[PDB]
RNA sequence: UGAUGGCCUACCAAGGCGACGACGGGUAGCCGGCCUGAGAGGGUGACCGGCCACACUGGGACUGAGAUACGGCCCAGACUCCUACGGGAGGCAGCAGUGGGGAAUAUUGCACAAUGGGCGCAAGCCUGAUGCAGCGACGCCGCGUGAGGGAUGACGGCCUUCGGGUUGUAAACCUCUUUCAGCACAGACGAAGCGCAAGUGACGGUAUGUGCAGAAGAAGGACCGGCCAACUACGUGCCAGCAGCCGCGGUAAUACGUAGGGUCCGAGCGUUGUCCGGAAUUACUGGGCGUAAAGAGCUCGUAGGUGGUUUGUCGCGUUGUUCGUGAAAACUCACA
């Protein structure tokens, strides 16, 4: 065991791809905020955290429209261990040419491409979903 | 594809609507080993399209080159396909595959031009593209390259799709960048419609 | 592939695959020709092609072809060897320029008229 | 420098009017030679080569001067197809030709060869001269009183002067105003093929 | 020591000069400590454009203009400021007024019609 | 010693250096840059610039503010030259040019007129720097060799189907002004330069402009099986030969060779040599390892990398900001 957030994203990818309408997860604050912003922009339905094995657990509902179709298009951690990634205010990448959204853990907290561009600080980007 | 320019006293030549640009990429001779002999047939890959953009792909396995061409044309008529774009650009860079063939596509500055390989040039210009950038790799072939072209094209959609998926509108979905590009596209379309109205 | 292992080592190209070996990548060398005996080309290309072995000034002993129909070079000649690629012959990757140091241009060559040392017809 | 051959043979080979009123080219629309009748192995390579050869042979421009035209067109901020046609419509001999004062492209070629023209007051014997907007243009009297040039100036029923050129008096003053616009040039066959081919 | 020099630039037939400040032990085209002026005999008025107050400073610390450089200084009247014997005044001439880019075509249109 | 400092020296002590590669072998001056590449990346240190090292070789010393002191010196060798044979005397990787190498790289040139430098209070003196010229399509850039009319295309060639066609509006002829070249005439900026004596340009009577003359004095060079624009005929019939590959000649080759005839380029036009990309053909961008290249025969674990949930600190990494900063030219934008 080396990487928890990559396993977070891998479980999201498999669970959404394998047509499951929910996924369960240990609640470390990192993935908590990742799914929080995910529902904030609406690629998932709704996340709720309750009590579990010694920590807590976050349960995520994936947003499916009129059919079994996922608002999520895909997930991929970029700033992985061994290849951790930093970015600045100017060259803030635009997800899917700007269509999608990203995660950038700013010194001021957590922000996406557009938010950080409106503000202008950088330092650590993460996965992006479109 | 021999002696196609004919002017006779017969009835007609089968002209119809759908003033579609046609293209054929390649035909390889196909050898069936009958007991002690070789029968030779043809395999045509036909790509039909419109300057509006909508595309069709057909595949005629016929022992005759004109029969193969006709079979490909009618399969493309059966197997059509639609592509969304932005003026003369692509809505977003994409990658497509056919089992060994990889194709990368990217929007370009207006008027840049369709810079694409021989097969890709055909598969693209049959659509409504005028200015995008693209390339391909792998498969050391053309059938898979053509097949992957449509695979990449399939990953194309309007910003409305991500707007509905997010529930949130454009902006994050379609930022000013594309916003102004699609505004130019639709404004040119509206101006053309107004001009054609009179 | 193990980014850290890349930091440890890696990322070198395969092989130069050198072509010219006269010396210095010379656009041409000059030397003494010998062994101008004609040998056989490949069986499908049944013919006989006139060649020679030249010791160039580069102190290497290479094999040069004699293009054209007629030849002027003989033993102890100041032949100017250029690089070439003759897939018709085994191990022959050189030519000798006509209308040059030693070998007179090919007689009455008119389709090329620049190669084969064929000067302008008056 | 300068080419030598006439325009009829190239017209026939490229299959387009290069003189503009070539009676003999329409007499023999097939390419010159024993096998202008013989069908060509068709290729888009041939299409693009024919296009660029028509462009080169129509104006009297010549190949090496033509390549830098494409290169500088691509350096321009606009799309290369637009810039190439603009600049090829921006030559000194081209400027004086579109005013209807020269009956042929070779007319203006040999005129700038002789030195019968004047731009902004400076004599430029160089056909590769660039004529900017609002340039003052004049014609010398030695050529003005010459009989065929008198015919050309006084019988100037030739092609109309474009909106970016203005002959504004008996002095043949072509008071140029703006650049040759795509909506105003009325160019022969387009040049996007040239851009796509050269870019590779 | 230190000298204010004229250094050569341009193509062959038409000379141009930059007025620099440099050590003598250098060459004519060494590393200029600061470009303080420019001058061209080829142009009509031998037009000179000089960074003034830096030259004032360098004359103060002891810069020694070359003989034609000193000539140019006097041509400017700059040597009449550091030395200040009569006071500093505009001594160099100027290029003639000449028309503009737009008024030329304005006059051409007026003449035409 | 100019200053620190095993810099050196007497003693004391035993440390110090490395797998984050010592010590060795080979290799190489280096950068602004340049070129390829979309980019990354890759290759070079031409010239123009920035520094360093080096000036028969190897040791040593000098002076001056300052010395590997290139046209300073001594000493040990080499080489060469002269030698009263006792012995001495010599150094272009400065400008020319000579020989040698190599396919290849040029004048034993003009002025210090402008610029820069040294001495002289200065005049002036000195500069093979510099400014210029000569030599090379070495390379770029720009111009001309003309132009229009002119027929059913004359003359002819080639094919030919034997009709006719390619040449071909080409042509013969009728006119146009002749650029540039050639002849005559004036003819400098550069220099508000310097000199305080009346002068002052190697460049250069060159350009520059002023009249003259007629199309008059000025075009060749590759390809033509396909890739890949350019075909037919005739000729050699596995020969001659051509080909970047795949490959064309064993009588009819559009592949050879020859003619037209066509493609294109043009004082150029092709060939050789080399580099980049195309190559994703080192896959960071942007690769794989069952059967195609690729999991050691299997264990543990040093180095290394590498990390669970959560509280506070630090802000090194990381990002945000102000400023110094990154020569000029670079390269580009914009102006002349």
């Amino acid at each position: 065991m080396t990487d928890p957030i990559a396993d977070f994203l891998t479980r999201l990818r498999n669970a959404n791809s394998a047509y499951h309408d929910e996924v369960t997860l240990p609640h470390s604050k990192l993935k908590a905020n990742i799914a929080e912003i995910l529902k904030r922009e609406g690629y998932i339905s709704d996340y709720r955290t309750e009590d579990a094995r010694v920590g807590k657990s976050l349960v995520v509902q994936l947003k499916y429209g009129p059919s079994r179709e996922r608002s999520i298009a895909g997930l991929r951690r970029v700033s992985k261990p061994g290849l951790r990634v930093y970015a600045k205010s100017t060259n803030l990448p635009r997800v899917l040419g700007g269509l999608g959204v990203a995660i950038i853990s700013t010194s001021s907290g957590l922000l996406t491409d557009r938010q950080a561009a409106r503000q202008g600080v950088g330092g650590e980007v993460l996965a992006y979903v479109w | 594809r021999g002696r196609r320019d004919d002017r006779g006293g017969r009835g007609r030549d089968g002209g119809d609507k759908s003033n579609y640009i046609e293209r054929v990429v390649s035909i390889n001779r196909v050898s069936k080993v009958v007991k002690g002999g070789r029968r030779f047939s043809f395999t045509a890959l036909v790509i039909v399209g419109d300057g509006k953009g909508m595309v069709g792909v057909g595949y005629g396995k016929a022992k005759e080159v004109p029969a193969a061409i006709a079979k490909g044309v009618e399969e493309a008529r059966k197997n059509f396909f639609r592509v969304p774009l932005i003026g003369s650009t692509i809505t977003h860079p994409v990658q497509g595959e056919a089992a060994a063939g990889v194709v990368m596509l990217r929007p370009a500055s207006p008027g840049t031009g369709v810079i694409a390989g021989g097969a890709a040039r055909a598969v693209l210009e049959c659509a409504g593209v005028h200015d995008i950038l693209a390339k391909s790799l792998g498969s050391d072939n053309a059938i898979n390259v053509v097949h992957a072209t449509v695979a990449a094209l399939k990953l194309l959609q309007r910003p409305e799709e991500v707007a509905a998926r997010r529930g949130l509108p454009i902006e994050d979905v379609a930022p000013a960048g594309m916003l102004k590009a699609r505004r130019e596209s639709e404004a040119l379309a509206a101006a053309a419609a107004r001009e054609g109205s009179a | 592939p193990t980014i850290q292992q890349l930091v440890r080592k890696g990322r070198r190209d395969k092989i130069a695959k050198v072509k010219t070996a006269a010396l210095k990548g010379s656009p041409q060398r000059r030397g003494v020709c010998t062994r101008v005996y004609t040998t056989t080309p490949k069986k499908p290309n049944s013919a006989l092609r006139k060649v020679a072995r030249v010791k160039l000034t580069s102190q290497v002993e290479v094999t040069a072809y004699i293009p054209g129909e007629g030849h002027n070079l003989q033993e102890h000649s100041m032949v100017l060897v250029r690089g070439g690629r003759v897939k018709d012959l085994p191990g022959v990757r050189y030519k000798i320029i006509r209308g040059s140091l030693d070998t007179q241009g090919v007689k009455n060559r008119k389709q090329a008229r620049s190669r084969y040392g064929a000067k302008k017809e008056k | 420098a300068r080419y030598t051959g006439p325009a009829t043979r190239k017209s026939r080979r490229l299959g387009v009017d290069l003189v503009g009123g070539d009676q003999s080219f329409e007499k023999r629309p097939y390419p010159p030679g024993q096998h202008g009748r013989a069908r060509i192995k068709e290729s888009e390579y041939r299409q693009q080569l024919q296009e660029k050869q028509k462009a080169r042979f129509s104006y009297g421009v010549m190949e090496k001067q033509f390549r830098r035209y494409y290169e500088e067109a691509n350096r321009q901020p606009g799309k290369t197809g637009d810039n190439l046609l603009r600049i090829l419509e921006s030559r000194l001999d081209n400027v004086v030709y579109r005013a209807g004062l020269a009956r042929t492209r070779r007319m203006a070629r040999q005129l700038v060869s002789h030195g019968h023209f004047l731009v902004n007051g400076v004599k430029v014997d160089i056909p590769s001269y660039r004529v900017s907007q609002y340039d003052i243009i004049d014609v010398k009297e030695k050529s003005l009183n010459t009989l065929p040039f008198q015919i050309a100036r006084e019988t100037a029923g030739e092609r109309p002067i474009p909106s970016w050129l203005q002959v504004v008096g008996e002095r043949q003053r072509i008071l140029v105003h703006q650049l040759p616009e795509r909506a105003q040039i009325d160019v022969p066959l387009t040049e996007q093929l040239i851009v796509e081919l050269y870019s590779k | 020591a230190v000298k204010i020099k004229l250094t050569r630039l341009g193509k062959i037939r038409n000379p141009q000069y930059r007025i620099i400040v440099a050590d003598a032990r250098t060459r004519r085209d060494g590393r200029a400590i600061e470009v303080i002026g420019r001058y061209h005999p080829k142009e009509e008025p031998s037009l000179i454009q000089i960074d003034s107050e830096r030259a004032q400073y360098w004359l103060g610390v002891g810069a020694q203009p070359t003989e034609p450089v000193l000539a140019l200084l006097k041509i400017t009247g700059d040597w009449q400021k550091f030395k200040g014997l009569p006071g500093a005044e505009g001594t160099l001439k100027v290029k003639e007024p000449k028309p503009s880019k737009l008024d030329l075509f304005n006059a051409a249109l007026a003449e035409a019609e």
